[PDB]
């Protein structure tokens, strides 16, 4: 068993970067068998997916947004976090940290809290 | 790009009876590599049933489903005062577009 | 008039026993010191060449070997030494040695479907896949047997039968699974407690799985553990299984009719037709002594540690 | 010089880490027959080129005796 | 006058290292090639002969093999390749080689009741005949062990025991079975789950039976193991056991002081004495070198694998 | 010529299918002792005879000289 | 567990034989563990013995019908057969199968269901 | 041949009692070669008592049996509507001499 | 005049066509002398151990308390049958092999992995024998602990060790099997019991055996014992229920090289030499010898026989 | 005499009552390589001493004969 | 389990000796894992304690009775029997027999019965 | 030589309250090693609580106790009829001092 908890900043000028953080407890980022991936929501809109990272250097992405995307892990402090570029004003985030099975691939069925990033001028 | 619509746009029943959402698809999925969830408002959805019917450890022995190919359906036989949510279709699976759907809602009649 | 001499201006000297620094004439030397850096035939027959891969890797297709998918018959092996793919999924393989005496000379090797993968009405076959196995970076897992997994929440009880109706013997490979703990169970086969049963006319077999805690090996805290046997050719083979099987798929097909050894060395390939090999390079001499290497693969020449074997027939 | 000979002596290390004592065996019967060839090989050279040089000079005086 | 010459005769024709054909005279031999191909006796203690049985057929009481009872004392053993009868029952006897290597050189071998078949009130010992194992048409069993079942409708828990009481040491042999599947095991002993466990001073075990489907040899789907102990003149042996017990009614004497190794082939007997034996026939030669067969028991000359070992010492 | 000899080697064949190694060890220690001794007794005497008919080859003149 | 099942000629004229089958489903002919035998009932009578056969081509009878009396065994079509010559007017009776275990004998456990046979002219 | 005979002829007894059914013997056999049946018109006779007195599977408590040495004796408890037939005592064994009995038979009072 | 002459010395030698021919000032190449005395090595002095076991040693045998540490050494010294060996019956698993490895090791230390004052729920103390006394009171082994139920109970065991230092260390343990089960419950409470012990090549688990069995040494039950390795990364994992009997002391080794046991009662001397045998020391320069097949170090060879004098002389 | 010599054989024994078999391997192995090196040095002292003794006597008739 | 009985003489002129015997049923008194041990209780005071003999020849004395006081053993008949010297007129003592575990060591549990000495010119 | 107090002297009860019969020592002893046990007339004492608080098979819940280091007490919850005895203190162990109290006593109020 897992949880998470993600926090971060908050509003951001238009034309520059973004950046949030997730710390994990209970087992490690070294697991070796989770996929760690992350999951958007514009609001009053449905879900979209962005891309995973697991064990090893791996990773995929979504062809919408592949471009300006990077995911990223670092095992000294648990945490995994990301940086989007070239954000737009359709680049309202709230940003999931969720986890999934990669044997006997189920649902995905332990995610964080949610936090809100606005960007504007 | 696997599109999932799903049929129903809005439902309003009164307790006790049954509710047939259904989830379409532009490709035929296979049937083990389909999932249900339930958002509630604030926290996040969270899993009912995986592959076609299998329930999630916890639901309770009231929601079914079936469907193969590509019309699959979903059943809460009977009704509760909880069940107010709005439920969302996936297509986990390998091949590199996880894809959700827009959402069905219920509410009291 | 005189007798003897015609004394010529090579300079060959040799020892003796009671003297030791002579003058010979048209030496002649029965040590054997020179060679040919290159990997080839032996009588004919070619060896199997695996570059990157161990043998338990390759029979048991390791997704990063892919290459093998087909090889006739031959006479020894080349494995590199510390090679890296190995098995990808921590664990061990009963018996390793007996089988890698075993595999050594075959005289015909071929892959059967003994069990096709529609075989399996109520169990499923599609979602046994690890991270320690990628794939172009999707996860995926060996290619020779098939790890199954619940259906709707259950895991009948497998059994199922094989009865051999070629004129050839077979190699047939299966295998158990060691969890973690008393959750990643649940998650997978149903039933708390498992065994699994395997039974021939001449083998009797009952087996049941480790649960606890150990350490971290390529990410996975689990291990697995693979059985081999051979059977006759009207025999069967029977199985039954409560959970934690790793079915077979293929299966294959051998005569035999000796044994060899497996060579260990990095060296390139090359065209030529000795009796015997040396792992450094190539040797065709027929001098009874030599000074390269002990291990060796065929008749070979004896091995005496010395460098100044030299008998010759020369005058003063 | 094919006098005697061998056949077929395939040869290797197959053997387990909890299996040191059969290794060991192993390892001083390769020694052993080393010393015995390396013995046999150094000393048949020694004795031979000797006597080679017996008939090679003794036949030198007594083909000069012949002419009596 | 002159000095030699005395040569007249005769054609022995040998070879050297620098000339390969001269005629000696008187030559002579070292090398074993004449042979008395009959089965003879070593020292005066005769060995022993089994005509068509097995070690394990035997030692077990083959109900085929009746006319081997009195065995004194021997110093090896003649067993006829491929035996027939063996053991008419399937199944295995642990440790078998190291039981073979022992038995042969005893110097005191004979047979003793521990104990007897009115020492089990409460069980059947009548009840225990299977048809694999045939005497004269009518179904037989083993002779020197016993097979129980439930003689009501139960099978009490045995605890028995046995204190060595002799000057010598005893060797005692046991064993369990493999049901087929559960509907057996309630026809012959009521109880689904059962052990054995057997202790002595040096010695400890635990085992259960196994309950599978496996092929058919003899007309019987299940198995038999058995084992074996040697005790102290003084030490005791404990028995316990649920169910699957073959107990035992006959255990030997024996004194040791020796090894030796068992004889392969099938030929006539003899009168006669020597020192070693070959397969093939007897010997009694006292040169050093010989040609016959490579396996040998007892003190024998070399082996060289030649035909032409002529030394000689004749002039000319 | 009884100078040298052995003792009580008792040999045979005592190993089940899941022992090949040890079985190989067997064999390749017995085909060992044939070559060291196949090479030994056949060359023994072709030194042994040729020293013999020297030995009479040189008798056969030094009592001729004797006589002086 | 075996199920039996026999079938035969109704009416038979002196002097000549006479023939039966029985047919098992379930194990096969080949068991090694059993006792097929054969069973007379004269009607108004009591039981008697013909004689079984077991694995292998061992064999017992009766001391009253010897001379005149045979079973044979088939491999293919998991049969056993009983041929009875010499057949006199006092040989009219219902005829059964039986089987019964080897080891731990406990009776006779599984029957045929029976058939008439009635010799005249 | 070990003749064996059942000593009543014909027993009529009213349900509740008990029968002393008893068969003896010529020449004393074991008590571990002996068996009951129960012999019903139309269909073979099955298996009631084996042994000397062990009772075969699926047979009610109520049956019963002891004797040993050349006289046996059954014995059932209870009389029930159902109990009715014809019963043959059997001598099987290894003494390849298999010999039934005359039976004998129980009817209403 | 002519010919060489001698008129000294006597020594009859034999060759292959005569057998008596009086050789002067000849010489011989068998080793037949020898110092009676047990000496030391090249450099690294031996290991004398008198009257206890391998075993007994590394394990605390209160007998053999003398025998604290020694730095390290080459080969090892030990009397045929040694009195003390086990108090407690019972067998140690891979005997051999532990005692091939034990020879020839370059770094030998005692450290404290385990405290005693880390079982806060467990019973210490009370865990002592009759068949292993100590000054006339009932003692036991010093480098494990026996445990037992504290309260009532026996908490399951849930421990792991790290190896921080920079070399492998030798973990030894063991179990218990009882004499019936009215006994266990005297000890540990729990009826059925289980250990497992599991590392990065390691797997294990084991259950004991409960029935009668004979009298040696006035005890009825018996004991087993186990031993591993692991790297200057490795964890090593511990759980169990029950008939447990948990390590004190670990062992820091270097590993470098192999050797044999020398089984001898000879007395301790002060030489340098390159080969020993069970009966005395040799500085050996001849290539043959008929003291004593057995050997440590490089030794000439054996060939039975009393009589190797070629040497050379005249007539 | 230091022609060829041998490095660090340890010998010893280390078998239990179960595992008689390699025990006699072992036994079998130490007696043939005693009989070998028993063979060897024997006939190597016996025909050493040959050839050192009529060295010792054609040299001097030589010497006596260089007066011509 | 054990059970014991002791009986033994009654009266005893002064300066003399004392002679008890101790049977043991059940377990032998070559058990290895027992204390067998005795304890004496003056009437109206309370109790004390001897020594004890366990596996072996190893025995134990209080410093009160130390002098005269000897325990010793014997396999035969399978009794411990205790010899008190120099008499006094304070040694009256109803000697027990105690028996304890030496491994994992409760308190004292099986006992004997009793039996009263009585010392007097 | 450890002596052993037993600070009550008599007590007097009616059925119903609870003791609090007490232990003190000289020297500072485990916890481990002392046990209580109990005297009735004739036979002998038993065991009734070993450790420092540990009862004995077959002894009754009633019966607790409590202490360490140097200062022990004892209860017995609830008084029942049974219960009127004479109870004393041990410091069983490996210090060769095996040395019980003086005793108390407990009758009827």
């Amino acid at each position: 068993q897992v949880q998470l908890q993600e926090s971060g900043p908050g509003l951001v000028k238009p034309s520059e970067t973004l950046s949030l953080t997730c710390t994990v407890s209970g087992d490690s980022v070294s697991s070796g068998d989770y996929f760690w991936s992350w999951i958007r929501q514009p609001p009053g809109k449905g879900l979209e997916w962005i891309g995973y990272i697991f064990y090893g250097g791996n990773t995929k992405y979504n062809p919408s947004l592949k471009s300006r995307v990077a995911i990223s892990v670092d095992t000294s402090k648990d945490q995994f976090s990301l940086k989007l570029t070239s954000v737009t004003a359709a680049d309202t985030a709230v940003y999931y940290c969720a986890t999934s099975y990669i044997t006997g691939i189920q649902g995905v069925d332990y995610w964080g809290q949610g936090t809100l990033i606005t960007v504007s001028s | 790009e696997i599109v999932l619509t799903q049929s129903p746009g809005t439902l309003s029943l009164s307790p006790g009876e049954r509710a047939t959402l259904s989830c379409r698809a532009s490709q035929s999925v296979s049937s083990s590599f389909l999932a249900w969830y339930q958002q509630k408002p604030g926290q996040a959805p969270k899993l009912l049933i995986y592959g076609a019917s299998s329930r999630a450890t916890g639901i309770p022995d009231r929601f079914s489903g079936s469907g193969s190919g590509t019309d699959f359906t979903l059943t809460i036989s009977r009704l509760e005062p909880e069940d107010f949510a709005v439920y969302y279709c996936q297509q986990y699976g390998y091949s590199l577009t996880w894809t959700f759907g827009q959402g069905t809602k219920v509410e009291i009649k | 008039i005189c007798i003897g001499y015609h004394a010529n201006n090579s300079t060959e000297q040799v020892d003796t026993i009671m003297e030791k620094n002579v003058t010979v004439t048209h030496a002649q030397d029965i040590l054997e010191k020179t060679h040919n850096g290159k990997l080839c035939d032996l009588n004919g027959v070619k060896p199997l060449i695996l570059k990157d891969c161990s043998v338990a890797g390759w029979l048991l297709g390791n997704p990063m070997c892919d290459e093998f998918i087909r090889v006739p018959e031959w006479s020894y092996i080349v494995e590199r030494a510390n090679p890296a793919n190995d098995l990808c999924f921590p664990g061990s393989l009963n018996d390793y040695e007996e089988l890698k005496h075993m595999l050594s000379r075959i005289n015909h090797f071929e892959k059967i479907q003994i069990i096709p993968k529609s075989s399996w009405p109520n169990h499923e076959t599609s979602l046994g896949v690890s991270a320690a196995c990628p794939y172009q970076g999707a996860p995926s897992f060996f290619r020779n047997v098939v790890w199954l997994i619940k259906k709707n929440d259950a895991y009948p009880t497998i059994k199922i039968s094989y009865n051999n109706t070629n004129r050839e013997d077979l190699l047939i490979l299966w295998g158990i699974h060691h969890s973690n703990n008393a959750e990643e169970q649940t998650n997978l086969y149903k039933n708390p407690i498992t065994y699994i049963s395997v039974g021939t006319s001449t083998l009797n077999q009952r087996l049941a799985p480790k649960i606890a805690t150990r350490s971290q090996v390529n990410g996975q805290r689990g291990r697995m553990d693979f059985f081999w046997t051979i059977l006759k050719p009207d025999d069967a083979i029977h199985f039954e299984s409560n959970g934690n099987f790793i079915a077979p798929e293929y299966a294959y097909k051998i005569v035999k009719k000796g044994d060899s050894t497996i060579m260990k060395s990095g060296v390139e390939y090359g065209h030529c037709n000795t009796k015997c090999q040396t792992p450094v390079g190539a040797i065709n001499s027929s001098m009874p002594f030599h000074n390269i290497h002990p291990l060796t693969i065929g008749e070979c020449p004896k091995y005496v540690k010395s460098n100044k074997l030299v008998l010759a027939t020369g005058l003063r | 010089i094919d006098k005697m000979n061998t056949q077929f002596e395939a040869v290797g290390r197959e053997f387990n880490n909890l299996e040191r004592r059969i290794e060991n065996l192993n390892k001083k019967m390769e020694d052993g027959f080393l010393d015995v060839w390396t013995y046999n090989a150094e000393l048949l050279v020694l004795m031979e080129n000797e006597r080679t040089l017996d008939f090679h000079d003794s036949n030198v005086k007594n083909l000069y005796d012949k002419v009596r």
